[PDB]
Parts: structure tokens; sequence; C-alpha cells
């Protein structure tokens, strides 16, 4: 019961910092939809594909 | 142009602007927009990059267009006057620099918005403005000079 | 006259008419009446006749007078033209008959309301109205053509 608490806390903390990294991927680029997008930051580091 | 202000108990303390595809609102003010179509939108908070949500449909969208690349240090228009500066913001005289002027857009000669002010009350003989802009390749950055109070 | 609109998300999608004693608002539309004296009225559901409670205060009772039977085919006015038929309404031409219009009174030459428009967007060469009507001895009916989409 102590071992499943470590595997639950560290799971929801590592994906919490990953969700912050996912969120900060976009707000440089959702603010200017006319700007072009590199192919490295589209699918490798972040999730958003090319749209519009 | 279209730039609706922000109300709080009658007095004017903030301004909200509409760009192509989105709406903006500064975080240094609290209040409700008097427009009913602009009040039911889920405005989500963000960092200093100032991400908001333009959930309004197309039929009133794109009152003005955001500025492209190739920014000179030439003439730029302003609600109280004019500014001629690209790296920093111009040393405008007094009068402008009061309270509640946050969110007023800075436009070019061709009616295209360049920067949105957020601070810089009074910095002596030369007054600077803390604005957001796109630095070199369209990435939206925030510029703040030294000692910039929230204005 | 008096016909206050109903606004959902700022835009206008329908109109609520006030007949003598009772305010009639269609329920196929949704929203809130902008009047503070009418938004406090309770909403009572019905069939597609679309009743609402006549809690109108005594200061401003009897806004409009309804019209009973003995109705000639005649010529009857309309907000975007005229309708000249008794059993149904006139097949009005295209253009008139858009969206966000259902709820208009149809009045006589004396100003007596005889119908309330609900449906009938397109009916071939000319669009045919789907209104509520009072029958040969004063009972409210609903008259629809075949395949009439509502507003």
């Amino acid at each position: 019961c102590t071992c499943v608490a470590i595997i639950m806390v560290s799971c929801v903390t590592s994906v919490w910092l990953l969700c912050r990294t996912r969120n900060l991927c976009i707000t440089p680029y959702k603010l200017a939809p006319n700007a072009q997008v590199p192919i490295l930051l589209a699918l490798l580091c972040c999730i958003k594909p090319t749209r519009a | 142009d279209k730039t609706f202000p922000i109300m709080l108990n009658g007095q004017v303390n903030g301004y909200a602007c509409v760009v192509g595809g989105r709406v903006f609102k500064p975080l240094h003010v609290e209040g409700r927009i008097d427009n009913e179509q602009l009040a039911a939108i889920k405005l989500k908070k963000a960092s200093i990059y100032d991400l908001e949500y333009g959930d309004v449909p197309q039929c009133m969208k794109s009152d003005t267009l955001q500025y492209t690349s190739d920014k000179p240090p030439g003439f730029y228009n302003w609600h109280h006057g004019a500014v001629q500066y690209e790296n920093n913001r111009f040393t405008v005289p007094r009068g402008v620099g009061g309270k509640g002027d946050s969110g007023r857009p800075i436009l070019d000669n061709k009616g295209r918005v360049v920067a949105i002010v957020l601070g810089g009350v009074n910095e002596g003989s030369r007054t600077a403005l803390s604005v957001v802009t796109w630095n070199q390749k369209g990435v939206t950055v925030k510029d703040t000079p030294e000692g910039s109070e929230p204005w």
C-alpha cells in the first residue's frame, strides 16, 4: 500500500509537468496562427498538427 | 475600429480588443465586458504570453488584422497620438500614462495592429510602454522595460 | 405596437408577442426576453401552441386585441409585406421568410392580430406560412403544410 502510493503520486506529477510542457508548446503559436510551424515542434516534442 | 472596454461598477478600467480569429483581454484588470456576445465566451487564463479564446463565430470576426513581418522603426498610430519605435516603445509625452488604458491596441499606418499595451505609467521625461509583440518569426513575446508598473 | 425580442447568446433568434391578457412566446426558440418586466414572468409549457403565463401587471394590460372568426380572405398586413388568404396564409415570395422571425403578429386593417407565425421556411415557388389560428368558433388550432421545417 506504500508502494502503490509512490507509483500513483509520481505518475500524476510527471504527467502534470508534461501537461505544462504540452500547454506551453502551443501558446507561442496559437497567438499567431499566420506564422509558419517547424516540423520538429509539430509532432515530436508536441502534439498539434498543421491546421487551417 | 472595434475595441470594447471593460466595466467594473460603472467606471472604465480596462479595454478588450478583437483580432483576426481571436479576442484579447489583459490580466491586470477585473470586470465584465458590457457586450453580451463577448461575455458568454470562455476566456481562459494564461501566462505573460496572454492566450485568450476567440470562441465567437465568423460573422463579426476579424475587425482588424495582426501585423506581419518586416517591422520598420517608422510611423505607428495610437489612440492618443503616435509612436515611432520597434525595439522599444516611444517616449510619448504626458496625458497618456494614466489609469485604465491597458489593452488599447497600437496600429500601423495600414490599420493593422502591432502591439497591445499593458504597463509603463510614467518613467520620467521619457515614458516607456510594456507591450506584447512578435519578435522575429511570429513567436509572440512580452517586452517589459525596467520599473514598469501595471497600467 | 409592442413585441419584445428574445435573445440567446446576444443575437436575436425569435420574437415574443403580447396579446390581451397573455404573452405568447414560441418554445421552439430558446433564450431570454430582454425586458425586466417580462423575464420575471413564469414560463408554463404547452403543446406547439406555445403558451406562456399571463402574469402581466395591471399598469400595462391589454397590449393588443385578438381577432375572432368571420374572417374574410381579404388583405391582411405583415411585417415584411402582406398576406391575403384566410384558410392558410398567402404564399409569400422568396427572400421574406428567413430565420429568426417566428413570433410576428399578423394583423388586420384595424390592427387585430389573427395569427402567429411559426414555420414554413420554403414551400416550392413561394413559401407558405405555418401559423396558429382561431377556428370557426374561437378555439386555437395549429395549421401546418406538409414538410414545413420550423424556424
